[PDB]
């Protein structure tokens, strides 16, 4: 199934504070009105590849949804990110496991070899993510904040803010969701240009796609 | 000597200040780095080899000088070694009777490859094959003690030493040392170094 | 192979037991090879030095050859 | 500090006598001082390279510390 994406998936590209300014950036963003590969598995979790970057969204409001697998090989053999959910602390851990036939998680373990890093950390909900890995460093970005704009479908505006920053420094081209033992969308973001409206204070309030209207690109 | 226990030192602000500054560590010796550069360059994850060896083997962790203990225990290639840390552990160890639970490899194939630990414990000589025993004419079980008791010499007595071998170069920067800070001042004209922003 | 290589082949097996009680971690029976080692490398200094061996009373391992 | 460190610290007073007898113009005793220092030399050299230490009949300099 296929879904178009109004308008979201729009974030903070920097650390910078700004007020009452229209500031143009050059970044790698999720175009607007594009098509997101609906995925609605239950009573089936492919590999998926991740191509420079990958937009997320979810509706249900419980843990079944839980963990996002990041590697190149999903074996013992190359370094392989985990990130899960205990409710209480998010685990994330970058060492080696072997291959999961069917992992089955919820609040699979294989072999840690040659562990190296480990990190520990803190109408229904919306749980949009954007996962981008830039020279080394591994970004995670996050906006838990519904908004019924409309009903069983995601539109309106939300920014997102950053949440982590992992220097782990791995190539990783394929990615995968964890589920549990018994509805998540799935976007790619190209390098676009935007054109982004702060308020008085140094939220975005609205952006402008120009590579896909002659209206914008005025 | 012929294990190490190897650990983690990552995702870490290390000093390096109360190291090199104290009189307690014997020998301080650093090959990669001049020691004095406290925050060098922030490298990449810091490896940490610990053992308990004689006065005399000292030289021998060192990269060159191979001896016995460096044939065929601890072999350290020629490389940006970070840095030697050896004390006396006299008071510590070397119980009167002697610690006999320290021990070391005499007799192997060949020498160790750098940074490979070899736990295992067997037979070697072989030769005439009189060996899958300890009695033989040529089968010599390898592992052997030191026998530390205190009346032995500063030569003999055991000194515990720790081989701070960081990695260099290989992925961003995890590990550095402390950044000095300062106060700030207000209505004045100053310029300023906030987290790297440098401006006046 | 006279006197001075036999005991030097005998006394490598009873280094090579202590070695395996202190695997063990057991110091009690490592004392006594220990004295064993001990009373064996004073006895092949005395013979080396050309002094009367004291191969009547010392302790016998698994074989003369 | 072992032993490499004593003998490079000491070969410095050596050079530096030298230097002095280069300065007052005599190369009497400077030829004798240089060939303490070559000695010295080797002597670092078979220290780092591993081999038998001749340290017992060695020129000795004014302190040990
Ligand atoms: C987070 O959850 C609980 C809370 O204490 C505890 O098991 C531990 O701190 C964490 N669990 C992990 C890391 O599996
Ligand atoms: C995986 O385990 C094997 C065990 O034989 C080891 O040789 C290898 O080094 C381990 N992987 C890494 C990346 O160290
Ligand atoms: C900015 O944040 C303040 C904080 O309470 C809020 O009251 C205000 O509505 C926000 N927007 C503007 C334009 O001030």
């Amino acid at each position: 199934a296929y879904t178009n994406s109004f308008t979201r998936g729009v974030y903070y590209p920097d650390k910078v504070f700004r007020s009452s300014v229209l500031h143009s950036t050059q970044d790698l963003f999720l175009p607007f009105f594009s098509n997101v590969t609906w995925f609605h598995a239950i009573h089936d979790n492919p590999v998926l590849p991740f191509n420079d970057g990958v937009y997320f969204a979810s509706t249900e409001k419980s843990n079944i949804i839980r963990g996002w697998i990041f590697g190149t090989t999903l074996d013992s053999k190359t370094q392989s990110l985990l990130i899960v959910n205990n409710a209480t602390n998010v685990v994330i851990k970058v060492c080696e496991f072997q291959f999961c036939n069917d992992p089955f998680l919820g609040v699979v373990y294989s072999s840690a070899n040659n562990c190296t890093f480990e990190y520990v950390s803190q109408f229904k909900n919306l749980r949009e993510f954007v996962f981008k890995n830039i020279d080394g460093y591994f970004k995670i970005y996050s906006k838990h904040t519904p908004i019924n704009l409309v009903r069983d479908l995601p539109q309106g505006f939300s920014a997102l803010e950053p949440l982590v920053d992992l220097p782990i420094g791995i190539n990783i081209t394929r990615f995968q969701t964890l589920l549990a033992l018994h509805a998540y969308y799935v976007g790619y973001l190209q390098p676009r240009t935007f054109l982004l409206k702060y308020n008085e204070n140094g939220t975005i309030t609205d952006a402008v796609d120009c590579a896909l209207d002659p209206l914008s690109e005025t | 000597v012929y294990a190490w226990n190897r650990k983690r030192i990552s995702n870490c602000v290390a000093d390096y200040s109360v190291l090199y500054n104290s009189a307690s560590f014997s020998t301080f010796k650093c090959y990669g780095v001049s020691p004095t550069k406290l925050n060098d360059l922030c490298f990449t994850n810091v490896y940490a080899d610990s053992f308990v060896i004689r006065g005399d083997e000292v030289r021998q962790i060192a990269p060159g000088q191979t001896g016995k203990i460096a044939d065929y225990n601890y072999k350290l290639p020629d490389d940006f070694t970070g840095c030697v840390i050896a004390w006396n552990s006299n008071n510590l160890d070397s119980k009167v009777g002697g610690n006999y639970n320290y021990l070391y490899r005499l007799f192997r194939k060949s020498n160790l490859k750098p940074f490979e630990r070899d736990i295992s414990t067997e037979i070697y000589q072989a030769g005439s094959t009189p060996c899958n025993g300890v009695e033989g004419f040529n089968c010599y079980f390898p592992l052997q003690s030191y026998g530390f008791q205190p009346t032995n010499g500063v030569g003999y007595q055991p000194y515990r030493v720790v081989v701070l071998s960081f990695e260099l170069l290989h992925a961003p920067a995890t590990v550095c040392g402390p950044k000095k800070s300062t106060n700030l001042v207000k209505n004045k004209c100053v310029n300023f170094n906030f987290n790297g922003l440098t401006g006046t | 192979t006279n006197m001075l290589e036999a005991l030097q082949q005998r006394l490598q097996f009873y280094h090579g037991q202590v070695a395996r009680a202190a695997l063990e971690n057991n110091s009690g029976k490592a004392r006594r090879f220990g004295r064993i080692v001990k009373q064996y490398e004073d006895a092949i200094k005395l013979y080396k030095a050309g002094k009367p061996v004291p191969y009547d009373e010392l302790p016998v391992p698994p074989g003369f050859g």
